[PDB]
This record gives structure tokens, C-alpha cells and sequence, in this order.
């Protein structure tokens, strides 16, 4: 017990700040969940695809604040032995700032715009940024949603949107295509992207 | 010692109650599965008035698996027993209509109440998920009426997203669920 | 359908889990006092009595924190945030078992044991020892005096070995009178360490 | 593709920087094998117990210059991006020092001694350096060795080693008994001491 | 007992299967290009003549690569190091398989294939086309014709189902004459692809 | 077209191939497991002659398995067949002793090219692990004739250990193996 005293106390100390971050990230979580809901709602009815993308924006800005928090959470470098938590709930809000932006303007933000809304930096030299990883699989959740949803245009009777989202769709998958294996995910939209062709030839 | 005369025996009498309302659960489970077949019947609505007396009396088979209640350590058995039920009532009310749909287990546990009660928390949530399901089932039926079941699963879901996630088991599967009937309802309008 | 109140009643019970949580840790400090000081007999004999005076100086301890552990839980939900204290609980009853075949030639019982944490039996009592828990914190004893007796032998005793082997035959008895849940397969590990230490107090003819 | 060339290129650029690690590693690697089959004849023959250390320990040398070749292929932080190959691996070499000391003398060797064998820096502020789990495990490794040397010293005819062992690994164990789970490894040692202490019971 | 040379036989392995390795990706990104190419066909038409010249631009830099290959391969080395080129060999052989049935109304097969990646037949000759890894490639081709008409249809034209019905027609029959390995599920997911073209050409009929 | 008429025959040849030399591979692998079997017997040491001998017929059957050869393509069936055949030879020379013990998988190739061969590479490696599996067994055997089996062990092992790591898979029993015997060799030194 000589020396084990002290690796004992550093331990206990990092999962102590394991343990703490997991905090934050469940708060950033539920934030995000709300937004999900209301963005659930574009998929009902779309009246709200409006008033909807607002709500899921101020929702954005808190998360940003709180992303703030974790930032000051992860000490030098350390940003990638606590990375997981927030690859998955960052993922989640990558998605969703994504959708809201097609909602908006029929495009697909950059890695800098969603940085810039979650208060993030955007280079892994800022201590606490946005990884790459983690934004292409948010936009790889999008063009999923997008799927359910020009189907779901067309059954609440909407000839128009599926076509916009199978072009966006179509020259987003090839540029996964140019994309390398090290990736299910790719796969999978590649899939997508053949649900909406056959919505729109339907037309 | 002679000490575990007692211990022995004092369990024994756990391995026996749980038993004996495995036998309630089983009952309950099976005799709730049959009404959800009855409403898997669509004809008329007499279905909807004998099933809803029926259930009813279901509340005094509930009645029989809780009379010996004096906590979790039992709860084992609120298998499909307990989750059936939800399934098969929520049911009743989810194509009662033709939007809450509608119970709410407190409601529910205030109908259990009137058995003088078993607890009714999480299992609710999830024999709710149960009739996801069973609406699934009502649309199915069909082939003008699948449209309402996508509405309701649509609310469903936006209701199990909502939330906290063990049940993400469930929840995925019934995002699948509402990707089938949202699809369906789709292709109703050519 | 709203929603607020069907998760905010997990969103009440998390808290709880968490407020337990704390007190589960701190406990496992305290029981880690005693273990160490369990672990200091195999090294040395002389250290026995003190190690005793010790442990329960610090069992003294565990029981006030319980307590804290009591009045958390509301009426009937012991086996609804159980599962935290349990494995801990075990650690307890078994420094306990151990405690006073170190002081006594014998075992502990649920009562004894439960007068001493400061819990009570029935579950109509209220905050209660189950009596799976004080099982469970009973076995781990033979797996220990396995060890122990080996130890004890190394160091001159010729009585540990018989002694140690009477107490784990009638311990293994009273396993076998209980009915013939998941407990098994430690009975049956108790079956093994029987046959080790069998093994060893033949081996003490020379 | 339009932005999709760029994550190409990064992308390519980090598996790049992975498989180029791999390399580096695997040189290591050959290494530890090398040191490791001869205390393999540790356990063949006492005689060679030293000469085997000398060799072992001028193979540590070399490991430690590819070591200081590694630190350089790691950028800023991202330590821990690319952490698992020399996490395997050094943990194979803090094992073969640390059992080398205890054949030398009778102790175990420190975070910090290691750590200037291997020309590696001991803190995390310092880019590359010998992480505690890493560490740990290392001597894990070394208790489970002592266990089969014991036997085999007896074996061989030694009624001496096994006791020395088995202190050693007495307290060392306690000393692992006042750490934390969040861990396999702990128990397993939880067993060799039994192991030891059933060999030197036997005496 | 001296492994030296033991091990060192496989450590001269390894060397070569990376010396090959980087054959294999320069190939993975020379039918990188074809693929983006093909990729564009479902978009646009009037591009199709244009994204042949091209493909076949590509490919007859491939073979040129294939053969740095093949000297590589020493003898009856090619099951031995396989394992990394058939996956991207097929996505040639499927390559391939697509731009000659956008210029002509057929599929390529074995030798007029092996004539273009400069690549022998029977294993005899030397470096080959294995015939596996020719029917895999040419699989592929069917779920690619299946989104390939759902979109030509999307795009006016009314023949395209038909061709490419015809086609897979064809190509079922010859792959249910096969043994009755592990490709089979591949020719299951045919049938389904099949199914689905029948479908399509049903539905241009309004 | 009319193509895969020459296709399907094309791979059917190989169809046959394989299945005739999987045949080859049964006979040869339970062929040889008699001879380690006969080594099991420990008596006297006829058998070591006649096994030997034994082993020089399997050289034409092995020779046969052979014969139909002009590549990995169907080392597949090399199983067993191949192995079983690496152990029990091995087996021969590692109690035939009484230290290569002391083939050498080329001087194998040597003796198959007398065939006139069939590849001999790292299946060598992996019989003579299965090797290792049979000294355990010449050792368990006993009850002073342990410890050969132990030293021999021991040099296995650090000709295992010594390589790049599949088989790891392999050298880890061997390693449970080798403390297995190291135990044994201690306990009788009481």
C-alpha cells in the first residue's frame, strides 16, 4: 500500500470526473430529446415544420451553453479518454441542427455552422471541438429522417418535397461515395437513397 | 445449527407465493390474449361491450392476484400477466374511439384500487408499447381505417421518444411499427 | 398524451437511486477498513484480537450510516433500489461471520447479525436484512477459510485445520437442508473448498 | 462532393497516420517477444536467470528508442485517439521490466522507473508518456508470472524463491485490495495468491 | 529449436501482402472513378456515351496496374494472397458487366472480360480471373439495374424496364442452372431483384 | 446465354475434386489418429516399429491425396487430414527419443517429395502444436517419466511464445497444457 495510496486517490479522482461529465451529458441529452419530439411533429403535420424548426433552435442554444460547460470539463488534451458520451448526444444534435437546416433552406449545414451554434470550436487544437467522425454520422441520421419524412409527404398529399429531398439525397450519397472504409452507415443511406428514387418515380 | 429449520422454511414460503401467482399470471396472461383475439375480430360491436364486461372480470382475477399482498420482490410474475392486461384494455379503449386513447395507469390503478390494489408504475409504459402493437394489429385487419392508426402510432411515438432510455428494445421496434404503417398509409394514396 | 408526469416519475426515482448511491460508497469504504484488517491474519496470528476490536470498531460505524440508508426508503421499497446494497450487505455479513469464528467457535445469525447493522428481520418491520443477502454473506467464509486454514497451517497451528473443517461440515449440512433460486452453484463451490480443506486437515499427519 | 473532397483527404490522412503507427508498434513488439522467451528460460534453468536479465534489459534499451520514435508519431493531444496499440504492448513491457527487477532485487518497479527505461515521460502533460492503467496491468502480469516461477522453483528444487513470492505478492495484492472497480485482473491476482501461499503452505 | 527461420518464412509473407496491398488500393480508387461515373447515370441520360469512354478510360489503366500484379504472384501463389483482390477485382468484372449493357444489350462474360483487365482464364496460363469472382461482379449488377430502372422510368423512358427485364430474365435462368458455395443467398436476393423489375414493367402500362 | 453451360461444369470439376480429396483427408486423419492411438500404450516397443512403418504406408496414401495435383484453392481439406498426420509423426520422434525431437516440416516436404509432393507450411507449425497436445498425453500416461514431458514443454513453449501473434488461439492452451505438466512435474517432488 506503500505507493497504491496515491493511484487509489488519482483514480477515484478520474472516475470521479467521469462520473461528473456524465451529468452534463444527460442534460444535454433531454434538451435534445425535446427538440427530436417537436421535429416528430414536422412529421404529422406541416403547418408546424415551422414554428417547430424555432422551438428545436432555442432548444440548440442551450445545449451550445451547456456544451460550454463540458468544454471547461476536459482538462490539456483527455478530450478523446472521456470522448464517447458526447460523440453519441453531439451526434444526435449534429442531426437535428442538419434537419433544421433542409427544413429551412433546402441544404446541409457545414462542420463551422453547427460548431458555431453549439458555442463549439471547430479545430481539436481548441482544446473541446466538434470532431469530424461525429458530424458525418449526424448528417448520415439526417438523410435517414428525410426518408420518413418525403414519404411522409406524399401520404398527407405532397407531390413536391420528395423530389428536392432525392436530389439533396442523391449528390449527398455520392458524396459518401468518395468516402473510404475503416461504415455501415454509408451503406445504409445508401439504401435511403433507393427508398426515395422509388417515392419519386411513384410520381 | 438448527437454525436453518427456519431459514429453509422461512424462503420455502417465497418459493411457494411466487409459484402460486405464476399461476394467477399465467391465467391472466392467457385469458387477456383471448380478448385482444376477440377484438382481432374486425361485422357488429358486440365484441366491444362482452370484451369490456369481460375485462371486467379480469379485474377479479387481479383481484385474486393480489389478494395475497402484503413490493417488487413478488413483481417477477407481472410478466405478460400484468403487461397483457395493459395491452388488451389500453386496446379496447384505442379502437373504442373508432387523443389520449386513453387509460392512464393511474386511472387504472384507481380501478384496481376498488379491490378491497396492485401497483401500476412502469409496466404501464410498457404495456402501452404493447398496444402500439395492437393498434399494428387493428390496421392490419384492414385491406380508409389504417389512417387512424398511423395518426395514433405517430402520437405514440413522439409519447416514447419523449423520453428517457432496457425499453429501447421496445421503442425501436415500434419506430419500425410506425415506419410500417406510415408506409402503408402512404401507399393507400396511390 | 403528455408525457411530464409518465417520466418524471423515473425522473423522481433516479435521484433516489443516486441518493443511495453515495451511502452504498461511503459503506464501502468502511467495509474496506475491515477487509484489509481480514486480510492482515493471513501474515500474521498476533494481530487476531486487534483485528477484532478493529473491525466491529468500524461495524459500529456501518450500522449509523444504514440508517441514513433506512429512512431513504419509503415504506415498501426495499426490493425496489435493493440491488445497490446487496453485494455490499454481503461484504458486511461476511466480515461479521467472520469476526466471530475469530472470536467464538461458531457462525452469526440473521438476528445477531441484524442487531448489529442495525436492521431489523421481517419485512413488517421495516427496513430489513434479507435473509438471501445474510446467506450469500455467509458462504464467501468457507471460500475465505480455505485460504485461511492453508495460512494457519503455515504458521504452526495443527487445531485451525480441524476446527475450520467442523465448523465449513456443519455450515455444508445446513446448505444441503435448504431446498434442493441462483445460490446453487455456490453451494456447490462450497462443496469444493469442503473437499480442500478435508484435504489439508488429512495432510496434518506429519 | 462538393465539401466531401476535403474529409476525403482528411480521413485518409488520419488512417494513414493509424497504419503507420501499426508499423512502429509491431517493431516493439518483436522486441518484448525476443526478452520474453528468455525468461521463458528463467524457467527452464537458475543458472541463466541473470545472464537472461542482462539480455531481456538491452532489449528494453532499443524498445525504448522506438519509443521516443512513436512519442514524435503522436500529434498534440490525440494520445488517446491512437491509444490502444501501445497500450497492449507496453503493457507487455512495463510486464517484462517489472519482472526483471523483481529477479534482480526484491521489489516491483516504480510508474517513474519504468518510465525512464522506456525514455517515456511519466506525466500526461507531456504528450506521450506511460499511462497508470497501462502500468497496473503490467505488474498485473507480473504477479501472475511469479506464480508458475514459485512452482517452478520447487520444481527445479528451491524451498527458498516461493517464500520471498509470496510475500511480495501478499502484499501486493493487499495493495490492489485498496483500489476501485470500474477489473477482471484484480480477482484473478485475488487468485494466485492463493496459488503461492497454497506452494509455500506445502513447505 | 531455432523458429527462426520457423517465423521468418511468414515474415517474408507479410512483406508481400502489403506490397500487394498498395496495388489494391490504387485499383480501389482507379474504379472509384467509374463508379462516381455510374453514379451520375441515375441523374442524367444524355451522359451515358460519355461516362463509357470514360470508364473504359479508367480501365484500361486498371489491367496496366493488374499487371504489376500478377509478377507479384510467383507461380501458384494466386489462392494463397487472393483474398485482397477479388473484392475489388468483382467491382470491376461488375464495372464492366454495366457499361456493356449501356452500349450493348448484353453482358460480358469470362474470356472478353479477362481481355480487358489483361488477365488470363484457366489457372495454367498463370494470374486469372477466378470464376467465382466473375459471377459475384456480375450479381451486383442486378440490384444496381433495379434502381437503374426505377429511375430511367423516372426520366420518361418506357423501354428500359422491359431491356433490362429481358436481361435479368436471362441472367436468373443461367445462375438456377448452377449447382443447385456461398453465393447462393446472393442468387435468392436475385429473385427478389427479379421480382421487383416484373413488378415495374407491369406498372408502365398507364 | 448458353455461356454457363461451361460455367457450371467449369466449377462442378472442383465440386468433385474437393469432395474425392475430403475423402482422402477422412481417411488420413482417422488413419493416423489409430497410430497416435497405438502410442497411447504407455510394456515393450514393437510399436514404435511397426508405427513407424504404419506412418511410411500413410506416406502413400498421403501420396495419393496428392496424386490428383496441378494451390490453396483445396488446402482447405488439408485439416485434420494434414494435422492429425503432423502430430502423430511428430508424436513418433518426440517419444522416440526416449532436443529437436525433431522433424522440421522440410525435411517432411523432403520425404513427400519422394511423391514422384504436397505443400508443407504452417500447418507444420500448427500439427506440431497439436504435438505438444500429444507429449501432454505420453505424460498423462504416467502413474520419473514426467518430466521429459515437462522439459520438452517448456522448450515448445518458448518455440511458441518466441513467434509473431490465428494461433493465438492455439499457443494459449498449449501455454494451460504446459502448466498443467510443470504442476505435475512439481507435485512429485513432494
Amino acid at each position: 500500500l506503500d505507493i497504491f495510496s496515491n493511484y487509489q486517490k488519482y483514480i477515484d479522482n478520474e472516475q470521479e470526473v467521469r462520473e461528473n461529465i456524465r451529468i452534463v451529458v444527460r442534460e444535454i441529452e433531454h434538451l435534445s430529446k425535446e427538440a427530436q419530439i417537436k421535429l416528430q411533429i414536422i412529421h404529422s403535420d406541416l403547418s408546424q415544420i415551422s414554428a417547430a424548426c424555432g422551438l428545436a433552435r432555442k432548444q440548440v442554444e442551450l445545449c451550445a451553453q451547456k456544451y460550454q460547460k463540458l468544454a471547461e470539463l476536459v482538462p490539456a488534451g483527455q478530450y478523446y479518454r472521456y470522448s464517447d458520451h458526447w460523440t453519441f448526444i453531439t451526434q444526435r444534435l449534429i442531426f437535428i441542427i442538419a434537419l433544421v437546416i433542409y427544413l429551412e433552406a433546402g441544404f446541409l449545414v457545414t462542420r463551422e455552422t453547427v460548431a458555431e451554434m453549439l458555442g463549439l470550436k471547430i479545430s481539436q487544437s481548441e482544446g473541446f471541438h466538434l470532431d469530424v467522425e461525429d458530424y458525418l454520422l449526424g448528417i448520415l441520421q439526417l438523410a435517414s429522417e428525410l426518408s420518413r419524412f418525403a414519404t411522409n409527404s406524399v401520404t398527407m398529399g405532397d407531390y413536391e418535397r420528395p423530389l428536392n429531398i432525392s436530389h439533396f439525397i442523391g449528390d449527398l450519397n455520392t458524396g459518401f461515395r468518395l468516402l473510404n472504409l475503416k461504415r455501415k452507415r454509408f451503406d445504409a443511406l445508401k439504401y435511403d437513397v433507393k427508398k426515395i428514387e422509388e417515392v419519386v418515380y411513384d410520381v | 445449527v438448527q437454525q436453518f429449520r427456519i431459514y429453509s422454511n422461512e424462503l420455502i414460503m417465497k418459493h411457494d407465493r411466487h409459484e402460486r401467482i405464476v399461476k394467477l399470471s399465467r391465467d391472466i396472461t392467457i385469458e387477456s390474449k383471448r380478448i385482444i383475439f376477440l377484438l382481432h375480430s374486425i361485422n357488429k360491436e358486440k365484441v366491444l361491450e362482452e370484451a369490456r364486461q369481460r375485462l371486467n372480470k379480469l379485474i377479479a382475477v387481479n383481484f385474486r392476484a393480489v389478494a395475497l399482498e402484503l413490493v417488487y420482490q413478488f413483481r417477477s410474475s407481472y410478466s405478460p400477466g400484468l403487461q397483457e392486461f395493459i395491452e388488451a384494455y389500453t386496446y379496447m379503449e384505442y379502437l373504442c374511439h373508432e387523443t389520449k386513447s386513453v387509460s392512464d395507469w393511474q386511472a387504472i390503478q384507481a380501478v384496481m384500487q376498488y379491490v378491497e390494489f396492485f401497483v401500476d408504475p412502469t409496466e404501464y409504459i410498457l404495456g402501452l408499447s404493447d398496444l402500439t402493437g395492437e393498434l399494428m394489429r387493428r390496421c392490419i385487419n384492414s385491406l380508409d381505417t389504417c389512417l387512424d392508426t398511423c395518426k395514433a402510432l405517430q402520437h405514440f411515438y413522439s409519447g416514447y421518444i419523449s423520453l428517457n432510455c432496457e425499453l429501447w428494445r421496445k421503442i425501436t421496434t415500434m419506430k419500425q411499427s410506425v415506419l410500417k404503417a406510415e408506409n402503408v398509409c402512404y401507399n393507400v394514396k396511390v
